[PDB]
RNA sequence: CCCC
RNA sequence: UCCCC
RNA sequence: UCCCC
């Protein structure tokens, strides 16, 4: 049997490396959660029953617009796509203008908007993030006039109350409510 | 934050609702299945769980001798509260009832008190000295949607499996308390003009807009309230008023067992 | 009491479709963007609008809206016996489906970061005072001169000896069958949908039909009232921005 | 009342040294990241962990580590007597001392700026409800993956008619001559260390040393079924995937 | 923010004080218009409405039979409160009484408790045993400055309007309350050296330094509060405390229905 | 149980006269972890009254960009009266808390520490008639004690009316069964009364009576007052023998 | 909070060679003091320092109702009071974790030692009988203000006189005590103790155990506190040194 | 006698120029604190009994990190030294790279890392600081992996259980205790 | 309630 | 008004 | 202190 329970004695420091669900104390490894010991070259890890995801460079995110400066704007990163439980590293992701669509994009104001929700790759440490790719963008928009969940009319975002247009990075996936 | 995850599952359940879909596949008139298993908390004088979809409460019923009040002796006394928990849900906050909690409490109490499902006059034991207090307890374990219709059942429930424990405050024998009635409680979701009754948390995620309206067993609608910031469309209440009869009816049947 | 009805008379003396005296009156206070009092048969009941002002504390703000806040609260002398100053759990109930019902008709988009508070103060009290409150807090409103889709208005259909009285009275409410207080949204003079619902009791689903036009019937008249408040005030204004110029 | 004890056996059958029947269920909450319902004699208990989450609102933020919360609660129901719902200052100490035994061995440098709550509510109480809820909790955060140095297991200890016993029910509580709680660090499958250690009564020196022996015993056993309960979770969300 | 508003109104009122003028030209000793309305409450034992300008405030009072206190047994009870809600003044918040609130509930107990307004010990029904409780709840409708007095006027003039209602509860005809003496309150504005009795709402733009002072029907002094904080000259004080006595018995011949 | 005298012989149930004092005691640094602190014995009234500050924003809101802000905060312990109290404040303790920190603000140079707090905290340990003035009186002590810089002292005592004769200082007695109380604090300034701080009085007292306590209190305040400043003198010698105690 | 943190750095290191920072031994209780009746008008009452930590304890005492459950005894009710007096740290709200904790510690030693003899405290069986009210007001902490309220508890229930004349119920006299609970509390810092922690050591943590015993050197209560684990054989050591510390602490009663 | 009690008249304003524990009112001077009246060159000061600590250009100071920039750091300066009362102008206090070793640090966070207590001397007004001196700099450090307290070794600084080693502006009093 |  | 649960 | 007011 390969399961271990948390506190389960893995064996001496220098019998293996320290990996993912083992700590070190007193010059061993123990178990830091339940699931299935793995060991791959000297490497010892418990695959968790109960994973806490972790975003790292490459992962695709969801998000919200919480603040825009002139070339950057400021994304709540919030779940990490293909796992429910929240992720760890929950916080603040930066976009920048170069990132939105590989393109010419001014100002990020043309792209993003103040409390647009929105799915994105990681490209970077500390959140950084991109928007390049099709199937990233913005996913759902409010109104700047009557704050109305703007609706998508072909490649363009539309008020469906006031009638006003607006233009983003629209991801492809926009209304649908899924990412 | 949290509030991400549900704008997106909002607009799922939106697209669904305007291709006439439910995203688990339910009709609009369609409860979850529920499960009601009486006798679950041995000391309490009467209890029951409910499990309705994958929303979970339990209830728990304490008699205990008491003043009547001054303003209705001759009359046993009923009194209900909720405690919606945290466990239950990741956003239900330790500390005292919020509105919602007391809100539920209370759809739940005025279901049992104007369908008269407790004889009441029957709980005298002095004249206006002494009388017994049915305390009404609901707990909730797991907030899947609409915690208040299976609190309701679940109430009804452990009331119908309740002991009068006379033979512990040395006032006789143990007897059950005589239910005559059955209050049941529907709540659907509005969106626009469309109702869906028996909503799933995930269906919740659209707005806090309902209409619950609880009927007797002859089918009298014994208690209504409408919660949420909408306008209620007089036609579609109309609609909704005949299908929650129906669906009450056929919770009702659950209790039978048979 | 014996009997509710007697040769189709209550104990007061009104018929199964009449209201009891109304009184209303708008801006009755200078401490306040918009007010009203108003007495509603024994009810007396009087509101105060403040708002759209900034919200306190700062993390009460909605980005994208006003919010709404309702207070409902009785006066310790307004009953029969003191009651003990406080919520309890059916005003904090009560103040609930009341700004509920507003939130539905307030323009709140107009006002990002704002709150917009209503106080609706019960001096007196008889049957229905959370009607009574809510037409008194829709007129504040309008004196107050907040944007709204249209009027809100309130009344409660009881039910007694059998039959369905409009605006029931104190013996009603206690000793009848049933209570339904509603509330409507009123646009081009006309009922237009349901802002508040709820009922207590015992009626068959005829009896809550036939409740409701019960009511749209008396809220039409309520109504009227209102509009009628909101006119002298119209007017009052006017002659004194003669008074200057006099 | 009149003995606790006749002719080596407790008022309800059991020897000086055996638990009453214990049942534990990881994963019976479909809300909480982690969850456990344990039975243990006539207490019926269930724990909910939530996290590592987002702390609100700051002022509770810490930088290096996570906070860990911790709420004993009992129903209304639970107990004899209709108990008046909200906190409570027995029900205050005992999240306090419990809270106090997960810091020693939740990882919690792991997530800085986050908080882990930990609930757990007595839907049936009976003697050493606290001792049942720690058991849980332990269960919870097992299941809701949260590192750990190891279990906590918990039991408590009585006196009666001048004999230790292990896991005292009511009434041995009520008339006995002490009642003494206890959990552990389980680590390397022993009994490591002291998580939770309270005392009420009136104990010699020695009779302390012996109670806790007496508890040791008793923990291993109780652990052994919070494993079982986390091997079937285990081989349940392997079921899971091969769906 | 709302501070800007007021600060600007603190330089005009300051202005004006300085060429020895108040805002709408009344003198430093003149009350504005006075009005009091009793029986404003029908279902309460005795009730006032108080105008003081444009400040307003209702004051109802509700009397019950119960506990006497156990160090005085041979004396009924009075308890006064206030609700300075949001209703009045942008400036109230929600929530149990302010220490606000609390002061000037208790400034008027202190008028009517220390006069000797009412005759506690007529107010016995059985010696140790049963005991009419007086309570007196005072009401801000509209706040435009010194509600305090508005309070103590309406106050006395419902304990002058009440109607002991012994009939109620089957313990004879009822009785007009009887009271003996006409507590009166007078609160300046302190402003340096000068003093600015019966101060609007604008006046108090200027700072919460107040000096209140109470006399009975004799002129002796009963009850006296300085509040907020400041230094009050000892001088000011005399001058003042004769002044207050005089505005005083003014306010207090208006209680002749006139 | 009422002396149906309470003045016989021109002397009060304790032997006193008219216009004498209880006996008081003064102690400052009595607490180690106060910026400054104050013992004080006022008759049977025993209070202790603490310090802290300047410090804090604080919370964060409470801050004041301009000046210090001051909190006092005046609390009965539950066995300090004849009746155990329930513990936590009533309205008869915020009220006082409210004039007390009233007296106070009109006194602290308070500009000096924008966006500070200066805490006050005064505990009534044994209570009897007066226990609000021999608070401010401790109070007084201990801010001085913590060195927050200050117009002048407060210093307070009230008047009572005992049989149509006005008293200085009066004990529970005199309180309970008398005609009138009325505790005054006055800011002291280059040695003497410079104006009122805190006033209130509850009974029946005519406008001459109510002059004549006054001239009664500003007395008996000046007592007091030398009290407290060789309460401090002795503190000062303290931190000065304990200095040139370290160089020794 | 920077400030403890440094401070910590010193205790730690005195600690590595074995030695606390003001020279005591890691057996050594502070200097005691036990002034009783420091407040008359309570019915008992008592100041203890222990070094530079202060606290008194009053006593009240008043007729009552007894608890249905127990309709043959008299109540001892313990309540505590950290004013924001003994410390910049202590908040003017009501009763908090730590306070509740203090109180009930004091309450269980006063309790299971059964020091008064709630039988004597009836005055008419099921309706009337004494309550006694013991509150306890830190002064000034510099720490283990529990093991100083604990002292200052049983010494002011031995100095408590029961008011019976005065709600005639009879004769003043001496309240019946017949035990002396006396608690000790150690910091544990990882495998060592340091018996009656100090305000400056507790910078380490708040990482503690306390034990109190009876008369006769039986404990009565214990209790472990904060987030650390406890090694067994330490806890055998500080056993016997904790009952070693009780009955040298009691004979200060003497 | 020279001891003075606060409200005590020292003078006319003319007369003397106010200091320290000295306020004026109305033409006049008095003592704001007590303590004992001093008067050189004609200004009057008073030594209080209880001086209230005022942080000055030239100060030893107690901070902890709590923002690291590019070139500037954010400490929170909460003690001077020699005095145990809180100095009344606690606050944000900047440092410097160029005021750090009298050497060359690019990385800021080479010689002060988060949450680090620091021991810094004041050279110019709103609090800012310098640790050129053999004396100053960091006195306890965290590991910025598992945040454990750094033990001193010689000139760098190593986790006792991590093993990693970080380096910077080490204070002579690092881990005494003392500073 | 008020006084403490 | 406690303490156990 | 439930329910109504
Ligand atoms: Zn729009
Ligand atoms: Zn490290």
């Amino acid at each position: 049997m390969r399961f271990v329970m948390p506190g389960d004695r893995i064996g001496s420091a220098e019998e293996y490396v320290k990996g993912e669900g083992v700590y070190e104390e007193g010059g061993e490894l123990f178990a830091a959660v339940a699931g299935k010991l793995i060991i791959k070259d000297r490497v010892a890890k418990v695959e968790s029953i109960s994973p806490i995801p972790e975003i790292v460079k490459g992962d695709v995110v969801l998000g919200r617009v919480v603040d825009l400066r002139n070339s950057i704007a400021l994304i709540e990163v919030s779940s990490k796509k293909g796992e429910n439980r929240g992720p760890s590293n929950r916080g603040i992701g930066i976009l920048h203008v170069s990132n939105v669509d590989e393109g010419y994009v001014k100002e990020i104001s043309e792209a993003v908007g103040y409390l647009d929700i929105l799915k994105a790759r990681v490209i970077g440490d500390n959140l950084r993030l991109s928007t390049k790719e099709e199937e990233m963008g913005v996913l759902r928009a409010l109104c700047s006039n009557c704050k109305t969940e703007m609706v998508r009319e072909g490649d363009i975002l539309k008020c469906p109350e006031c009638g006003r247009v607006e233009k983003r990075k629209i991801s492809t996936d926009y209304g649908k409510g899924e990412w | 934050p949290e509030d991400i995850l549900v704008d997106i599952k909002r607009d799922y359940v939106l697209s669904k609702l305007r291709d006439n879909e439910r995203i688990d596949g339910r009709g609009f008139d369609e409860f979850r299945k529920v499960e009601i298993i009486p006798n679950v908390i041995e000391k309490a004088e009467g209890s029951a769980l409910v499990k309705l979809g994958d929303t979970q409460v339990v209830v728990g019923v304490k008699m205990q001798p008491g003043e009547p009040y001054p303003d209705t002796p001759d009359r046993g006394v009923i009194i209900v509260n909720a405690e919606l928990v945290p466990l239950a849900s990741p956003t239900f906050e330790p500390g005292p009832p919020d509105e919602n909690s007391i809100e539920l409490a209370r759809v739940v109490d005025r279901g049992i008190r104007e369908s008269e499902a407790v004889d009441l006059s029957k709980l005298v034991i002095e004249e206006g000295e002494k009388v017994w207090i049915v305390f009404v307890d609901i707990h909730a374990l797991d907030d899947d949607g609409n915690l208040l219709d299976a609190s309701a059942l679940a109430a009804i429930a452990a009331l119908m499996n309740t002991k009068v424990p006379a033979e512990r405050f040395d006032l006789g024998e143990d007897y059950l308390l005589p239910v005559r009635d059955l209050p049941v409680s529907v709540t659907s979701l509005i969106v626009g003009n469309k109702y869906l009754v028996d909503p799933s948390r995930e269906e919740m995620s659209v707005g806090d807009t309902t209409l619950t309206i609880t009927t007797d067993k002859d089918d009298n609608v014994v208690a209504m309230q409408k919660s949420g910031g909408y306008l209620l469309d007089e036609k579609l209440f109309d609609e909704l008023l005949d299908v929650s009869i129906n669906c009450a009816r056929k919770l009702r049947e659950k209790f039978k067992e048979i | 009491p014996e009997k509710l009805i007697v040769d189709g008379l209550r104990l007061d003396g009104r018929k199964f479709d009449e209201l009891r005296p109304i009184k209303i009156e708008a801006s009755v206070l200078k401490r306040a963007d918009g007010s009203c009092y108003l007495e509603m048969g024994k009810n007396k009941v009087i509101a105060a609008v403040f708002g759209p002002r900034e919200v306190h504390p700062e993390h009460l703000q909605d980005p994208s809206k006003a919010i709404i806040r309702y207070r409902y609260n009785m006066a310790p002398f307004s009953v029969e016996e003191r009651k003990r100053p406080g919520p309890d759990r059916r005003s904090i109930e009560i103040s609930k489906v009341s700004k509920e019902a507003f939130e539905a008709v307030i323009m709140k988009e107009l006002f990002p970061r704002s709150a917009i508070d209503i106080f609706v103060e019960v001096l007196q009290a008889d049957a229905g005072s959370r009607t009574a409150c809510l037409n008194a807090a829709s007129v504040a409103l309008v004196d107050a001169g907040v944007p709204m889709k249209g009027m809100i208005t309130s009344v409660a259909v009881g039910k007694a000896d059998g039959q369905l009285v409009l605006d029931p009275m104190k013996e009603e409410d206690n000793f009848g069958e049933a209570d339904m207080p509603f509330a409507f949204l009123i646009r081009n003079g006309k009922i237009e949908s349901i802002a508040l619902l709820q009922m207590d009791g015992r009626m068959t689903r005829d009896e809550v039909k036939q409740a409701i036009e019960l009511a749209k019937k008396g809220a039409l008249q309520i109504y009227e009232m209102q509009r009628e408040a909101i006119l002298r005030r119209y007017i009052e204004v006017g002659e004194e921005m003669d008074e200057i110029t006099e």
